[PDB]
RNA sequence: CUCUUAUCUUUAAUCAGUGAAAUUGACCUUUCAGUGAAGAGGCUGAAAUAUAAUAAUAAGACGAGAAGACCCUAUGGAGCUUA
RNA sequence: CCUCGUUGGAUCAGGACAUCCCAAUGGUGUAGAAGCUAUUAAUGGUUCGUUUGCAACGAUUAAAGUCCUACGUGAUCUGAGUUCAGACCGGAGCAAUCCAGGUCGGUUUCUAUCUAUUUACGAUUUCUCCCAGUACGAAAGGACAAGAGAAAUAGAGCCACCUUACAAAUAAGCGCUCUCAACUUAAUUUAUGAAUAAAAUCUAAAUAAAAUAUAUACGUACACCCUCUAACCUAGAGAAGGUUA
């Protein structure tokens, strides 16, 4: 996509009320020739994203932020912490 | 060694074949010849695997709950044991070994004992008597039978016995068993549950070879063996298989005692760039001859209920 | 295509699907209409004696022109409430995983490198 | 609609018509009164 | 096996030569509902209906063959054992 | 008096409605959404496993209906039992033997004479999106109908691609494409209106309508009129059929 957007929040409550208000604004807003867009991660409770065509929009709640730190991965595109501690393997006999 | 095993999600033991079902009717209707009822159940587990089901249907007649498997434990908690029992409603108990032949004499007086204060009915005037034995298998059913037929009847084995749950498979005709008292004898295959409570009293029954462990899996036996075993402290599989430290890790000591036996495997593993098979050491065979050491005994004296149900 | 009982990778970060356990993780169930799946399917996995949802993300069977056919069944291990449980993946994801009906955006966010 | 062996008047304003080759009991007041043959 | 496919050979089929078997009351040998012994090509009532081959299927003809199975009978046998 | 009296699976299904799902409705202790109960309707559908004598269990589904068709169906196949010749245990008998007690092992074949049958149709369901986080509701929560796109399965076809073969010019699916209309009608709901003096009443009164599943009025397909030594054919067992500068 050409912009990537995180955004937090204090409770599912908050989440779910924002998620809906910038969906009802971008159908109000224009987007004729575009199509709608669903809203992703309704069952979930703490993570919502939305796939707006040039832009996606991944809101969660403060804890999930820290565990997954979406902004490093994408900031540092291939050096970020932890893809680097993963490793490659190769499988002969034990003996 | 971790402190607390997890399983979140791990599946529940299930059973119920079809032999148990077709005999678990066919002993209701023998009920009506026989004056007692032996609950045999391995004396690893006083509490975990009862199947509730024989007191429920069968709980009119006088009861004693045999402990059998007594050796390959360790009863030093016994008179606590015994007076948890009491307040379950377990009022006679005692601990018997098949394979030794101890303890076995107390039975048949505590057995006629308990019919005299009792009532007969039907069968009051009847001089021979006739009792049952049930229980979950392979728990030592059949071995009862042929341990009171040579210490008091002095003849031998007349009910098969094997080393696999499940050998017994109907109620089969009589068995002589005494002669001065003249007991009779009725042997019925084991009865499991249809449900198995908490998981965890389905790896303690595993454990305990109650479960076939081929439909709970030999590698999740193995660690639940293991995590208990280091926590009371009898670290004796450390010196039969050479584990220097010890471990808490069951990938890490199934690979030691895998080298120790020196088995190996060609197992297909896959990998990014496809599926090529390798020999690998064999951590399946090596789970299995694990479990049997300390099915034998050699792993130590071990009584599972100590933790969850001192009481 | 992935069935039941077919063995799968798990192409991700997570605990569960490290190699300790050598034993491949196993389908149980697919969730489609048809029991074949194909990328962007999910199915419930065996894996470590539990049960868990993971999502197919390549495979080894010829698909359409102009798409990428791997050399292994891959897999993403999935949540009950559809967060996924690994945070990283490293191995190519293809791109057809963004237009497909489904909730994806979540796993491509883990995914840097697509193909 | 409760179709019944038997129909009863089951209040003051229940009322009794012929339609469609049976007989009905329609109450304007409470519907549940509406029966069939 | 999901879930089957392709190819070759045997068989098949057409042509030429030779030429059996169980079987067979007679047959100008239909469908439906009724009747009836759980039962109908053939009876009752409706219906259908130019005549003959060739190649396929196996629902029916209680389909055809065996020294099969089960039960009962005979002042029929036989083997075995004894107190 | 104590005892004890063929059916699974596979294949292909025909039919009933006493309806499990899909469709049309009445009532409610129906706000919405979930439910409960009733009516009409037989339309197509109604999964894959574990345990294995079936009885529970796991994961799904729009739903995993109840039944009839001599277990529907062994001259289509197959398991167990009926159940024996061998052999063991447990019990009974002096024995031979026995047990509607356990177990292990254990061979029914059929070349089709007759009837019957062997060449087309006009589609079902689910999910997402939109309506719309709207209506409703104190909140919580949370829809209709109308509209759009996706799949799945079923039916019918096809070979540009992909894939597997003939290490043949082809055949196949694991590949691709196409699938629709309802004259007329049931439960039910409206309008006009008498019997019945009404600003009554949907009417086994005269009437005007709307409203399931069905289906064939209505369309597609077929139609032609017949040279054939022979050769060839994407037509085929034979025959028939097509092609021939
Ligand atoms: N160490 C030990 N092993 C015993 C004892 N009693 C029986 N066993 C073991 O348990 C097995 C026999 O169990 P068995 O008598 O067949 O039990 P069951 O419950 O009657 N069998 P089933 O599961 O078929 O119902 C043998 O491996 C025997 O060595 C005992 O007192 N001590
Ligand atoms: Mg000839
Ligand atoms: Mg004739
Ligand atoms: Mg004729
Ligand atoms: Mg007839
Ligand atoms: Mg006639
Ligand atoms: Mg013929
Ligand atoms: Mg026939
Ligand atoms: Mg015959
Ligand atoms: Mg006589
Ligand atoms: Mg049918
Ligand atoms: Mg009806
Ligand atoms: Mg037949
Ligand atoms: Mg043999
Ligand atoms: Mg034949
Ligand atoms: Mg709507
Ligand atoms: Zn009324």
């Amino acid at each position: 996509t050409d912009y990537f957007v995180i955004g937090s929040g204090t409770s599912t409550r908050h989440l779910h009320a924002m998620v809906h208000y910038l969906v009802k604004m971008y159908k109000h807003l224009k987007c004729r020739s575009d199509p709608y867009v669903k809203i992703e991660g309704k069952d979930a409770d703490d993570w919502l994203c939305v796939d707006f065509g040039s832009m996606v929009i991944h809101l969660m709640l403060p804890e999930t932020r820290e565990t997954y730190e979406l902004e490093k991965l994408w900031t540092l595109r291939s050096f970020d912490d932890q893809l680097a501690q993963i490793a490659a393997e190769t499988l002969p006999e034990d003996f | 060694w971790r402190e607390c095993f997890p399983l979140q999600g791990h599946d529940v033991a299930r059973w119920f074949p079809g032999h148990m079902a077709k005999g678990l009717k066919k002993m209701q209707s023998s009920l009506k010849s026989v004056d007692c009822v032996i609950e045999v159940h391995d004396a690893r587990i006083p509490f975990s695997g009862r199947n509730p089901l024989f007191q429920e249907l069968l709980g009119l007649k006088p009861h004693l709950l045999v402990l059998n498997k007594m050796d390959l434990a360790d009863l030093t908690e016994q008179q606590k044991i015994v007076q948890r029992l009491e307040e379950k409603g377990l009022s006679n108990v005692l601990f018997t070994n098949c394979v030794k032949d101890e303890n076995i004499k107390q039975i048949v007086p505590k057995v006629m004992e308990l019919i005299r204060c009792s009532y007969r009915y039907h069968r009051a005037e009847t001089p021979e008597y006739c009792i049952m034995v049930v229980g979950v298998p392979n728990v030592g059913k059949s071995s009862l039978i042929n341990s009171l037929r040579r210490q008091h009847l002095r003849t031998g084995k007349a009910a098969r016995v094997g080393g696999e749950p499940g050998i017994t498979r109907a109620v089969t005709s009589r068995i002589q068993v005494c002669e001065r008292p003249l007991v009779f004898l009725l042997d019925t295959p084991g009865v499991l549950a249809p449900r198995i409570e908490s998981v965890e009293t389905g790896l303690k029954l595993a454990l305990c070879g109650t479960v076939l462990d081929h439909l709970v899996g030999e590698e999740t036996m193995a660690d639940y063996l293991l995590y208990t075993l280091n926590r009371h402290g009898l670290f004796g599989y450390v010196q039969h298989y050479a584990l220097a430290s010890a471990c808490d890790q069951i990938e890490w000591v199934l690979k030691n005692v895998a080298i120790k036996l020196r088995k190996t495997r060609k197992v297909k593993v896959l990998t990014g760039t496809g599926n090529v098979n390798v020999i690998q050491p064999d951590y399946a065979m090596a789970a299995r001859d694990f479990l049997r050491t300390f099915r034998s005994g050699l792993l130590g004296q071990v009584m599972l209920d100590r933790d969850i149900i001192p009481a | 295509a992935v069935q039941k009982m077919t063995r799968v990778r798990v192409v991700d970060n997570s605990a569960l699907g490290s190699t300790p356990y050598h034993r491949p993780p196993r389908c149980i169930h697919v969730y489609n209409k048809s029991g074949v799946g194909k990328v962007g399917d999910q199915i419930l996995l065996a894996i470590r004696g539990q049960k868990k949802k993971a999502l197919i993300v390549g495979h080894r069977m010829p698909g359409s022109r102009m798409t990428p056919k791997f050399d292994s069944n891959n897999v993403v291990l999935i949540e009950d409430n559809g967060n996924p449980v690994g945070t990283r993946i490293k191995i190519p994801i293809p791109t057809s995983l963004r237009r497909r009906e489904g909730e994806y955006s979540k796993v491509l966010a883990i995914a840097q490198n697509f193909v | 609609f409760k179709t019944k062996g038997v129909i009863k008047k089951r209040c003051k304003d229940c009322y009794k018509v012929k339609r469609r080759g049976r007989w009905f009991i329609l109450c304007k007041t409470n519907p549940k009164h509406k029966q069939r043959q």
